[PDB]
DNA sequence: GCTAAGAAAAATCTCTACCA
DNA sequence: AACTGGTAGAGATTTTTCTTAGC
DNA sequence: GCTAAGAAAAATCTCTACCA
DNA sequence: AACTGGTAGAGATTTTTCTTAGC
């Protein structure tokens, strides 16, 4: 049998820390019986899984952060949804002007989410109220993982490399940064659809608006409810609102949440 | 096949082919 | 035409630096001409071309480099066609104790080439003057470029990792070196052949040394020359030795170099 | 009153086999890896642990998840 | 196939041949000679080393050797305590493969330290060719003493020049290919034996011509794609795939 | 881990001599190595 | 007049460094 | 119990467009 | 006695951090 | 004119092996 080679593995476990094909070639024991006691062990488990996740993207979304250049602080805003740039030279790092720069930002487009690190500029009553006034969401990412904002620290390498371009057609570094806001913003095409960022900001931002409006007046003159069966167990659900009809399946909407189901299960009332 | 001094020629998939001495590892692999 | 939308695009290129499809959309030029606008500007090209090499895998070539761990100097020899690790901790970071490591791996296994960066240990008269009594060929990293010798500092990175597993085991840093180097040589297994890293460098070492023998005994009493036809020209190259005649081709050797020839394009005279 | 408690062992086996993994996080400035902490929930991306009556979160590529057969 | 295991097994009981040399004649496989040489009455060390001290130039050099083929390990050590025999030890048990120690009734290797480290990477040490090896480690020193500034240099370049440039025995070999063919012939033999073990963990019940009847339960020992050879009745034989039904057992 | 399982699983074997699906199901191991202290019994026969 | 070979120009796909 | 990597450019490979010779 | 469904155990494939 | 990223582990997906019920 391999009992008496469980035994053992265990005790060349403790003393020599084996993985498990070395234990499972060498004392003849099934792999699983290896796995198990390989993670049983607390000395091991050093290693992630291996994957990535992926941002928020919404249309009303703004992420922030702070860099340095030549001795000053510069600050940088990103619209996510579009690639769109703000950026400003800051006298100091303090909350009184990361307070003043957001409640421009939100005189001047239309703000309700943003995201920024745990800097101690951005976690301060200033912003706070500022946030409250205005009305935004605030949201912070996990302790020192730039990777939950990855928008602006992208922006924050396209800058410099635009900065360093035309630096010698400027006398000051304000005005560097303003001339590489314009020249990211306007003169530089390619990606979704072939715009620029400005253009971007502009397409996205009037399609959000024109589609509220085109689907409130679709759903203010609506009928032919759907009796739908669905789940586990086959029961019926009640009044539920049809929305498109099709080859195939229909899409109703039940306790605001849209679904898909097909024809078979469902029937339209009038 | 044949073990050279700058090249190796082995067979692979029924495709003669040769290889830098480089970019290969001969073993007899027991097992 | 377009003639007049080339003079403006050089122009705006000039103060803006556009990329090529901002110019190639918004002066209707065409897309070779945008391209070469930019091509020829010097405050662009700052990318590289996004490949990686391969470094060499000879049964006879060695990496070595120096790592430091709690206020101490760790000295690591890698062979790269096995993954088996030697180590040892210096009292200093001179030409000396390099050159004595160096002797002592040369006394035990079979070196041949030597891989290093540009250290100021591995550039000195003292590890010259052992390469040239042993006979090696030494070479250096491009400098400062760390992938030249990717093998080294992955294995610097699983030193020290076994070495936190098995801190509480030892008293000393020397004690806990060699331990990590038995666990790795000899209870890890995983990789080409499901072998260890000392199974491995026994069997390419003896693999090379039998392969070696066979081939000097087939080619002492070979006969059935070839000539053969090739190249751009239809010439008529001379006496090629005939290695393995196989269904489909020959394989022949012209020069001390190997060819793989088909069978329309040669003649066996015996 | 013997059949009700075979129930209520088979419940409480099934409750018991859902929800019990350990965990071991990174966090931190100088990322160590730390001893093992209750699941409580696990989105895509980043996961909440709780770990000496605190409450953390940690993303999914700084944790490893550990269940039972 | 067949012929050639009744051929095997004619020369075998001749003249008692290895299990290579009949693999590689009569065109078997492997398991089945090891198998034919496993079953016989009459057929029925490579991790060794030897350690010393010595003294040079007042000096204390110490030596180890690897047995079945000749291989020199030295160094030059600063005392004769406990502690450096034990790095010294341990060192070399961590780049070489080592199982059993042979060593003399010194004070230094009769010690508390030396004893950690043989109870830690599972060494058998046993208290009583290190001669010789002095004398010929000697010899070499003395040989190219005027080469080197220090007692070190001279005693790692003997040393390389006793493993690899020494040619002699019976094919004109050196020492570092003798150690690498032993420990790799070793490593063939323990791999075929896994693959034998767990080969033999399986039954097989099997149909004869001309019967309609499953025969007694006899060992697998090769299962190829068309054939099969079981032991059975102390004998040896190969059926068609066929007429064969292959169980798993559980005889521990 | 079903390393303590293992032990218990022998206790109660040499004890009841169980059979494999039942120590499988009871102490939450996996098949082959309750399927193997079936085995290494000299009165059962695992079946 | 119709059709296909050949080459130029454009479109798509994979991979890399840098962002405290 | 409600969090998360991304951006843009350098080459390689596949596809579409344009001229011309041959039947 | 033969055949197929179901599940367990093993093998392969893609992706990540760290190495001054 | 002659240089170069790699190693090993965590999950996901695909494949092989083993028991048992049905005809
Ligand atoms: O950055 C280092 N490693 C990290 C790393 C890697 F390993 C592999 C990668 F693909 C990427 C990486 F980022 C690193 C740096 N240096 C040296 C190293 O050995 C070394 O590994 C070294 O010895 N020198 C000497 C020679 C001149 C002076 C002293 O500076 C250099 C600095
Ligand atoms: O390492 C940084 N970037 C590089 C990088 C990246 F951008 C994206 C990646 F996927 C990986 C990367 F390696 C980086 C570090 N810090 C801050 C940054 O904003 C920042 O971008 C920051 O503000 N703080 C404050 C909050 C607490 C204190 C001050 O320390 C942190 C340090
Ligand atoms: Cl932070
Ligand atoms: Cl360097
Ligand atoms: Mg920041
Ligand atoms: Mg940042
Ligand atoms: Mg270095
Ligand atoms: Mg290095
Ligand atoms: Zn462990
Ligand atoms: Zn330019
Ligand atoms: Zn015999
Ligand atoms: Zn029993």
């Amino acid at each position: 049998g391999f009992l008496d080679g469980i035994e053992k593995a265990q005790e060349e476990h403790e003393k020599y820390h084996n993985n498990w094909r070395a234990m499972a070639e060498d004392f003849q024991i099934p792999q699983v019986v290896a796995k198990e006691i390989v993670a049983q062990c607390p000395k091991c488990q050093v290693k992630g899984e291996a994957m990535h996740g992926q941002v928020d993207a919404s249309p009303k979304t703004w992420q922030m952060d702070c860099t340095h250049l030549e001795g000053k602080v510069i600050i940088v805003a990103v619209h996510v949804a579009s690639g769109y740039i703000e950026a400003e030279v800051l006298p100091a790092e303090t909350g009184k002007e990361t307070a003043h720069f957001l409640l421009k930002l939100a005189a001047r487009w239309p703000v309700k989410h943003l995201h920024t690190d745990n800097g101690d500029n951005f976690t301060s009553s200033a912003v706070q109220a500022v946030c409250w006034w205005a009305q935004i969401e605030h949201t912070f990412s996990v302790p020192y993982n730039p990777q939950s904002h990855g928008v602006v620290e992208s922006m924050n390498h396209q800058l410099k490399t635009i900065i360093t371009q035309i630096r010698d057609q400027a006398e000051k570094i304000e005005t560097a940064v303003q001339m590489a806001v314009l020249i990211h913003n306007f003169k530089r095409k390619g990606g979704i659809g072939g715009y620029s960022a400005g253009e971007r900001i502009i397409d996205i931002i009037a399609s959000d608006l024109q589609t509220t409006k085109l689907q409130n007046q679709i759903s203010k003159i609506q009928n032919f409810r759907v009796y739908f069966r669905e789940g586990r167990d086959q029961q019926w659900k009640g009044p539920a609102t049809l929305i498109w009809k099709g080859e195939g399946a229909v899409v109703i909407q039940d306790g605001q949440d849209l679904k898909v189901v097909p024809r078979r299960k469902c029937k339209i009332i009038k | 096949i044949w073990k050279g001094e700058g090249a190796v020629v082995i067979q692979d998939g029924q495709d003669l082919k040769v290889v830098p001495r480089r970019k290969c590892k001969i073993i007899k692999d027991y097992g």
